[PDB]
């Protein structure tokens, strides 16, 4: 659906196109996404932002020297959002 | 100073995913200290399975395509013997087919291996073999290989010419039409080709090949260890020449 | 080709070599077929356990001793029943199968007279009991192709 | 009007956070990695840990480096004392390559032990046990399984076990997998050795035994408190009900603390 | 054993849909040594059903518990049986 209000974007980034990283063998591409929206009437914050719910980890696979390294990072996918 | 050819029968069967790594090391190591020695370099490459026939593979659909089945596991289908990388200076295009290189699958323990022994030996030309040179063939497997009449279960009768027979696809195309052959059939071609053909196999297989080695001439035995520069100490005492 | 259920065929005749050892024994002829094929009973396979045609006169039976439930390469599936045969004087039949049990190979010999009597074209694995058989031994044996030739 | 830039903010946005989730500034050097080989070791490790579709801090934002390691098969010391029965599944690791895919045991951060399933359809139980004394089993814990057609991958948060295996120099260590016991048998097909596989195709029937996946942090990275600026930090504000609001419809409570959030949220600001 | 009546259970919530959270809380009163806790559900009135589990800890003082058991309640007020029940064992080795 075609969401006016706080709803999670599509976003595919590319490690050769969209950063130029060819350092990062697996994998070379991923849809980590992005929220953008408003959120109308809430509380804490001065204006309530579209921020993410819920966030997925990205296991990479790149070298150090001659030693390759196969790593995760903590919260990369962005799933779901929120308004807080 | 003198022309050496080294052509590399790797054994792709389903007991060779514990000893791959071992082959990778063997081909890059092996890619190296070939230069030092000699300068006339050239070396190939080859592998083998299995006659794609019952009784040695399952012909259930799914373990034709996948005869990793039943694991489960994915790994290439059943083949007799691929002729893959002819015999060339270009030693980094060697090293970068034994790394892409996955685990295929049979049923029964022993393998082909003297189908490619015999396509290898055979084929002077889609092979490469130089004409006053050390034609050298280090032959792995980690099991046993079969030999003549032991298709007759197959259904496969008719005896092995001794022949070239690598379709297009640099394949053997003849694999499921004939039989094996026997260390007579292997002898009488692997001196009208003058090759010395190296066994490099497991501990527990090297009291068979090594009997095999006193009945091929020229033919000697090695073992596959983690550093696998243990058969680097054969060629390089086998340059002795005189 | 005998379907075991619907869409499901239960045994492969084509390229069986029906007729790969001929034996006669006064008005008995005994043909097999090594390279036939029989799917498990257990599940859908592919196995070529061997089967035999014997020949009395009139009556013609199967003879399928690797037909059984021991499936799999562990067991009887790829026997390849009949791949030779012979007689005795004593009317027994002697099959040699070189598959069984991980090519460990096996001997079957049955009484003609069990053969015929406990026939059933409805029954897939019969079971013998004058049947003399080669049991299973040690892993060290397997691929020795026991009954190649008899 | 709002533009398509939203999408790069995010991506130069992504760009800082890998390299400071991997403590780097710059990306590494390629020239010393050779390229073409890629192990089906390391395949084996990605496809695992994106593979989890079944399963149940300053430190924790920085990247893991993830490891496994396979279990010992039954053909050393599995077999020595109890086998396999219906009534327990055992499973043995060692311990000279679990201290050295994490050498110290702080290191560690989660150690889950993931399986495969058969099918089982309707219903079945499994509770999971630890080596005490190399004799004693003591409870972790329990799941319900549901009718998978389908062979299925599960995972067992084992943190605090493997921790403490890391801390004692113990050379062999392992699991016991029973099932539920109703009070006041076994009946789940998971992958095994099955003891009568052989042939050529035996020696991967050892594959996809169960392994315990390790997620540590490297030796070489070691190493409003945060700053000296009033941060994003959450800040103090009590809330009277008769005071700030003027309503006395409301008995219990009389008061509570409703904080707030005051501070930027800046990036990609000059100067590392 | 703890047993309920299901008379006054759909008095509180008409409508099994509008339950949301149902969560059952106890009264602890030993506070030497660790135990470890299964929890059940009644079926047929004899049959016992796992549900949940959770370890204990030596707490000096009265403790108070509770176990989340909505999933069961929703499902009890769609039911007419006018009874119904817990059950809380212990540890079953085997
Ligand atoms: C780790 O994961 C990676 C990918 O995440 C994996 O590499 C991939 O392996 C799969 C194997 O499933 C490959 O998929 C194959 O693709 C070919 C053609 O694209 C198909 O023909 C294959 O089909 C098989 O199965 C069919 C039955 O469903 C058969 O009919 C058919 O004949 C084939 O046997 C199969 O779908 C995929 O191509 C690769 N990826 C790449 C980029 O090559 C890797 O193997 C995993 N490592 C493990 C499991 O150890
Ligand atoms: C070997 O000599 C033959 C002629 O005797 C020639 O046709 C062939 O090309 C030579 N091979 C090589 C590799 O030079
Ligand atoms: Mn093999
Ligand atoms: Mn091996
Ligand atoms: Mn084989």
């Amino acid at each position: 659906s075609t969401e006016k209000n706080c709803c999670v974007r599509q976003l595919y980034i590319d490690f050769r196109k969209d950063l130029g990283w060819k350092w990062i063998h697996e994998p070379k591409g991923y849809h980590a996404n992005f929220c953008l929206g408003p959120c109308p009437y809430p509380g804490a914050s001065a204006a309530p932002c579209c921020v993410p719910q819920a966030l997925e980890p990205l296991p990479i696979v790149y070298y150090v020297g001659r030693k390759p390294k196969v790593e995760q990072l903590s919260n990369m996918i962005v799933r779901s959002c929120k308004c807080s | 100073d003198y022309p050496v050819d080294l052509y590399y029968l790797m054994d792709l069967s389903a007991s060779m995913d514990d000893d791959l790594n071992t082959i990778k090391e063997l081909g890059s190591r092996l890619s190296k200290e070939m230069s030092k020695l000699t300068s006339n370099f050239r070396l190939g490459f080859g592998s083998f399975v299995e006659k794609p026939v019952s009784p040695f593979v399952k012909t259930t659909p799914e373990e034709i395509a996948n005869p990793c089945s039943s694991i489960p596991y994915f790994c290439l289908p059943t083949f007799g013997f691929k002729h893959i990388l002819p015999l060339t200076n270009d030693a980094e295009r060697f090293n970068e087919i034994v790394k892409n290189q996955k685990i295929s699958a049979n049923i029964d323990t022993p393998e082909g291996g003297f189908d490619a022994i015999m396509q290898a030996a055979v084929c002077k030309e889609k092979i490469g073999w130089r004409n006053d040179s050390l034609h050298l063939l280090v032959f792995v497997s980690d099991a046993d290989s079969h030999f003549g009449m032991d298709s007759k279960l197959a259904g496969i009768v008719c005896p092995n010419d001794g022949l070239c027979h690598l379709d297009s696809k640099n394949e053997y195309s003849m694999s499921t039409v004939l039989e094996y052959p026997t260390i007579g059939q292997l002898i009488d071609k692997l001196v009208q080709n003058n090759v010395l053909l190296i066994f490099a196999v497991t501990q527990e297989q090297v009291h068979l090949y090594e009997n095999y080695a006193k009945l091929i001439p020229g033919a000697t035995v090695g073992l596959l260890q983690k550093d696998s520069g243990n058969i680097l100490q054969l060629i390089i005492s086998a340059y002795e020449e005189l | 080709n005998r379907d075991y259920a619907k869409d499901d065929p239960l045994e492969f005749k084509s390229h069986q070599w029906f007729g790969a050892s001929v034996r006669s024994k006064q008005d008995k002829i005994l043909a097999c077929a090594p390279l036939y094929h029989w799917r498990t009973e257990m599940k859908q396979e592919r196995e070529p356990v061997g089967t035999c045609f014997l020949q009395d006169g009139t009556k013609t039976v199967e003879y399928a001793p690797c037909r059984s439930q021991d499936i799999d390469a562990d067991g009887q599936g790829f026997c390849q029943g009949g791949f030779s045969i012979d007689f005795t004087k004593a009317d027994r039949v002697l099959l040699g199968g070189p598959g069984s049990f991980y090519w460990q190979g096996q001997l079957i010999s049955d009484q003609v007279a069990e053969i015929v009597s406990k026939y059933d074209p409805n029954v897939y694995s019969i079971k013998y009991n004058n049947q003399l058989a080669t049991r299973t031994a040690q892993a060290i044996f397997d691929d020795s192709y026991l009954g190649y030739s008899v | 009007i709002d533009m398509e830039l939203v999408k790069r903010k995010r991506i130069e946005a992504i760009r800082g956070q890998i390299l400071s989730k991997l403590r780097l500034a710059s990306p590494p050097s390629q020239g010393e990695v050779p390229p073409g080989p890629l192990p089906e070791a390391v395949l084996a490790l990605y496809n695992s840990t994106r593979d989890r579709v079944a399963g149940e801090p300053e430190a924790d934002y920085y990247a893991k480096e993830v490891t496994r390691v396979l279990m010992v098969e039954t053909h050393n010391e599995i077999y020595d004392k109890f086998k396999q029965s219906t009534h327990s599944i055992y499973m043995f690791f060692q311990t000279s390559e679990l201290r050295e895919a994490v050498p110290e045991p702080v290191l560690l951060s989660r150690a889950e032990l993931r399986l495969l399933r058969l099918k089982l359809k309707v219903e079945q139980h499994v509770e999971l046990y630890q080596k005490y004394s190399q004799n004693s089993w003591r409870y972790l814990s329990n799941r319900l399984l549901a009718p998978s057609d389908s062979p299925e991958w599960l995972s067992f948060d084992v943190t605090g076990v493997v921790r403490q295996w890391l801390s004692r120099g113990g050379e062999i260590e392992g699991f016991r997998l029973s099932a539920h016991c109703s009070c006041d048998t076994l009946q789940v097909d998971i992958n095994g050795f099955t003891t009568g596989r052989r042939g050529d195709l035996a020696t991967i029937h050892g594959m996809n035994r169960p392994f315990l996946l390790l997620m540590a942090t490297p030796l070489e990275r070691a190493q409003c408190f945060s700053s000296t600026e009033k941060n994003c930090c959450v800040r103090q504000l009590y809330i009277d009900f008769r005071k700030d609001l003027g309503w006395k419809w409301i008995h219990e409570p009389k008061g509570y603390h409703a904080n707030f959030c005051l501070g930027p949220c800046p990036y990609i600001w000059s100067l590392v």
